[PDB]
């Protein structure tokens, strides 16, 4: 999930974009 | 850019915070 794509590897605009509702 | 660091904790709800804006997010750390 989010903590293992943004925080524990480097994040991405997609990545958070992906957690937008 | 932020969006391609490290963001964790408070600094990863602010990202989508300040990303998401009106949207809103979802912040589901499991």
């Amino acid at each position: 999930g989010i903590v293992e794509q943004c925080c524990t590897s480097i994040c991405s605009l997609y990545q958070l974009e992906n957690y937008c509702n | 850019m932020f969006v391609n660091q490290h963001l964790c904790g408070s600094q990863l709800v602010e990202a989508l915070y300040l990303v998401c804006g009106e949207r809103g997010f979802f912040y589901t750390p499991k």
